[PDB]
């Protein structure tokens, strides 16, 4: 079993026979983002999806499986969205 | 180099189970995974399941849950596929292949590379002589030798003791699910040849010494 | 975008730059400067002992992604909007140069006195067109 | 990815568990991948994983953008209370030498 | 029944671009990267296409690998002799929870192609006897070497107790096969009719018996 | 929404069909067609056990429908604001079928050379007016 002990604070353990007292010890600081992921890493992306992998950063949003990801993303959106480039639909005369 | 290296070629009865070795070389083993492929005999391939070569996880094709276990030896940087109550259908050739991913949920977004050689599975059969039937004639004439069950390969078809060699076509065996084989040989002729000369095909079956003259003559209702 | 001519003279047809020029990318750029937290797995949870944690996670995670895709959505509707309404200013900057030589038709023409070809036209696309040549009143 | 590459033949477990031959640098990031969601041990003597939370001690370790093994000991074994104790060691838990 | 749909046969003459089809769906092409692979007879697959357009090294930029929706393309452009092999278009399918494969495709490049000979044998009256009963169907004088066999009782499908060999390249290079449907007595008394159609280049050729005719 | 004719043949009033029929149901059924995720207890939750994780159940509930009412809100604001200022195009298709043988008054209305009774204005309601008729210059 391991043991946690906050910053400063010390711990206690009570045994009988056949104890294996802690020697080596883990000490840890800072933080890291962690994603679920499987190796092996290949490449660079810019993005890390839990559902894609690797992606790169092509339009601004995207429309699919929404899950955890790191690094310079797209949004996810609801529905495929189009900006109007053009006029309004005009019957000829 | 890249190396995979399997067990030797297997036989079994049904329902025993078989374990194949693949040993691996030539890369890191403990961060790649081996899959399984087997292939049935003159048909496509079936993905059989993964293992990891850095964690042991496995995760095995729905329709072989139950029956196949994957394990793999670090040490000896070797895996094994074990499939267990082994029937007909299991008769194939089974490669294993250096598989990318080594981590992570197995979902298919990495690939298999390298594929062994080849390991032949063959799930009974003891030496058994042919049963030899004629195919009666119906200006040409077709008419024919049918040689029924017999293992193992070959055996020889002649007719009318080699006198007999335009028209004739003897077709390679098929095998059957049943681990025996079959075959077939015709000749054409003449349709006036039919009711004035004889036709014999000539079977010989060495490995069990059976020899066989089976007379194929036209019908009569 | 431009202008057309018509008469005994043929149809003059001619082009407007500015308003080409002015014509959607700088929008685009302006939407696509948006910028979102990450939300990752967070690092205390543990998936065997805290389930109902984690499972609240997911439910951040979730809420999250929705209002974020309908704020940008709005975005968007808005952006299309302008887009669309703005499609007018043209006829404005030809009634500049004028005078009142010619009628508001308010089919997004005039008619004017005299006859304009396609040199004439293009004096008028530059913006160059200022009538004294064809004596007119003047604005 | 791997808690310390260059361990080789050991898994993340292995590495934290301390099992000989399985120490090294590991490095630091400010992003880590979480690839066994119920990691194993790849040998030494033999545990019953699954009656402790034990297992997820990488996946804990992984969390923090820097970790490291200690030096020394949080505490004297041999002296500990109970009486004097000889140290333990078996065999399935070889050293850089062997044994 | 495969869950990939591949063309058994594909071909062109040297040098000419011919096309490789591989039609799935949405959980499998739809959502996936393809991977194409290449068998000679007797020797393992290998690795011709990842991630649908890649190229390992080794394989020419003769190969292309394409993909559109739910469905991927292997094109093999200028030809050659030695690209005569069987084509297996792979993607891993989320609905089954696996890797799945194609049918194959073999491919043909030497000869005008030929349509298929066939002959079909009632069981003999000697079989019969051994209560046992055999239909004959034998293939012949095709090329390329690739077929399809259907069995019908009357008008309707029969899959049980079929037994196709793989096709044997013959006496003058064009190719042959068989294909046998066991039955009981039983069986084949109660039938009008049964029928050995056999499917090559897109074209049927069939063959019938008839129990009660001799 | 429609029309008025003025003078000494007394008062005429007809209406326009198409600006009525144009006329806020399609409006309503965009806004009817918004779908959210449900909110309900999460399961692993265990009302004695567990407060703190219930606790912030109920915070990440609240502060949902807070959010998603905001944005509608803002929905039906600029809906409204559209209905609203929408309310001039009448004008326009009036203006299209005279000539300029009436002057735009910018009151929303013309001043016509001749007179029109309720069968002449029936007939721009319908928009058949064109007058050759009444002879003066034609669009
Ligand atoms: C994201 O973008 C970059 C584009 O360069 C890709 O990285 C390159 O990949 C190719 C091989 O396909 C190499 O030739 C380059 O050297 C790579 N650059 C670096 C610095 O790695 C990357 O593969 C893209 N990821 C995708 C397409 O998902
Ligand atoms: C929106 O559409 C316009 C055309 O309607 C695009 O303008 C074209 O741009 C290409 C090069 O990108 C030119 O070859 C064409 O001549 C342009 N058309 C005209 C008539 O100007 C414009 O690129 C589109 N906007 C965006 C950002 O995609
Ligand atoms: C590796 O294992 C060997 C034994 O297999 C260790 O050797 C022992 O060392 C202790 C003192 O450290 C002695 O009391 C024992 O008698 C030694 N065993 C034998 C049989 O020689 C060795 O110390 C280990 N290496 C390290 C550095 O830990």
């Amino acid at each position: 079993d391991y043991m946690v002990q906050k910053s400063g604070k010390t711990g206690t353990i009570t045994y009988q026979r056949g104890i294996l007292l802690p020697q080596k010890v883990w000490c840890a600081s800072g933080r890291s983002k962690v994603i679920k992921g499987s190796l092996p890493l290949i490449g660079e992306a810019d993005c890390l999806h839990e559902k894609y992998g690797g992606l790169n950063k092509s339009k601004p949003y995207y429309t699919g499986e929404h899950a955890k990801a790191i690094g310079n993303c797209p949004i996810w959106v609801k529905t495929p969205l189009k900006l109007a480039n053009g006029t309004k639909y005009r019957p000829p005369a | 180099q890249v190396q995979l290296v399997q067990s030797g070629a297997e036989v079994k009865k049904p329902g025993a189970s078989v374990r194949v070795s693949c040993r691996a070389s030539g890369y890191i083993f403990t961060e790649s995974g081996i899959t399984w492929v087997r292939q049935a005999p003159g048909q496509g391939l079936e993905w059989m399941g993964w293992i990891s070569g850095y964690s042991g996880d496995t995760k095995y094709a729905q329709k072989l849950q139950g029956r196949v276990t994957m394990t793999k030896d670090t040490s000896t940087t070797t895996a094994y596929m074990e499939l267990r109550s082994l029937r007909y259908d299991d008769t194939a050739v089974y490669y294993c292949a250096r598989d990318v991913q080594y981590s992570g949920s197995y979902l298919g977004a990495y690939y298999f590379d390298y594929w062994s050689p080849g390991t032949l599975v063959t799930v009974s059969a003891s030496t058994k002589g042919p049963s030899v039937f004629p195919l009666a004639p119906s200006g040409t004439a077709a008419l024919g030798c049918l040689v029924k069950d017999y293992f193992p390969e070959p055996v020889t078809v002649s007719w009318n003791s080699g006198a007999l060699t335009s028209g004739v076509h003897t077709f390679p065996a098929v095998l059957q699910s049943s681990g025996l084989y079959s075959l077939s040989s015709v000749v054409t002729v003449p349709s006036s040849s039919l009711g004035t000369q004889t036709y014999i095909c000539n079977v010989n079956h060495k490995p069990s010494n059976t020899k066989v003259d089976k007379r194929v003559e036209p019908k009569s209702c | 975008h431009g202008y057309t001519s018509h008469g005994a003279h043929g149809v003059a047809v001619a082009a407007d730059l500015k308003s080409t020029q002015e014509a959607i990318t700088k929008n685009l750029n302006s939407l696509s400067e948006l910028e979102v937290k990450n939300l990752q797995r967070l690092s205390g949870a543990m998936d065997e002992l805290h389930n109902e944690i984690l499972e609240l996670d997911e439910k951040v995670d979730d809420l999250r992604a929705d209002t974020i895709s309908s704020q940008i959505e709005l975005a968007v509707l808005l952006s299309n909007e302008g887009i669309i309404n703005s499609e007018l200013a043209l006829e404005r900057k030809l009634k500049k140069m004028l005078g009142p030589s010619a009628v508001e038709i308010g089919n997004g023409c005039f008619e004017t006195k005299h006859k304009c070809n396609q040199t004439c036209l293009d004096r008028i696309a530059a913006g160059t067109f200022d009538a004294g040549e064809f004596s007119l009143p003047t604005f | 990815g791997k808690l310390c590459p260059k361990c080789l033949n050991c898994t993340d477990l292995d590495v934290a568990l301390g099992r000989p031959k399985c120490t090294g640098k590991i490095p630091s990031a400010r992003v880590s991948i979480l690839h066994e969601v119920r990691p194993v041990t790849s040998g030494c003597f033999p545990i019953m994983h699954d009656r402790t939370k034990i297992r997820q001690l990488p996946n804990l370790l992984r969390g923090y953008e820097h970790i490291r093994l200690s030096t020394h000991n949080v505490i004297n074994a041999e002296n500990a209370p109970g009486g004097p104790y000889k140290i333990g060691t078996s065999g399935s838990c070889p050293n850089i030498t062997n044994g | 029944q495969s869950v990939l749909t591949q063309p058994p046969s594909a071909s062109g003459t040297p040098g000419q671009r011919v096309t490789i089809s591989c039609s799935g769906s949405s959980s499998n092409i739809g959502t996936n990267y393809v991977y194409w692979y290449q068998q000679f007879p007797g020797t393992a697959p290998k690795l011709l296409i990842y991630r649908s357009y890649q190229r390992p090294s080794g394989v020419p930029d003769r190969f292309s690998g394409s993909k559109s929706g739910s469905s991927a393309s292997l094109a093999i452009s200028g030809l050659q002799s030695e690209d005569e092999a069987d084509y297996y278009c792979a993607t891993w399918d989320d609905s089954l929870n696996g890797w799945v494969f194609g049918g194959g495709t073999k491919l043909t490049v030497r000869q005008p192609k030929a349509a298929p000979s066939v002959t079909l044998f009632p069981p003999s009256s000697e079989e019969l006897q051994a209560n046992k009963a055999t239909l004959v169907c034998l293939i012949s004088d095709f090329y390329p070497g690739a077929v399809t066999v259907a069995w019908k009782a009357d008008s309707s499908p029969v899959k049980a107790g079929v037994e196709t060999t793989t096709p044997s390249k013959q006496s003058n290079n064009k190719y042959a096969a068989s294909s046998y449907l066991s039955l009981t007595p039983e069986q084949w008394k109660s039938h009008r009719s049964y029928s050995c159609q056999v499917t090559h280049e897109g074209s049927t050729v069939e063959k019938t018996v008839a129990p009660t005719e001799c």
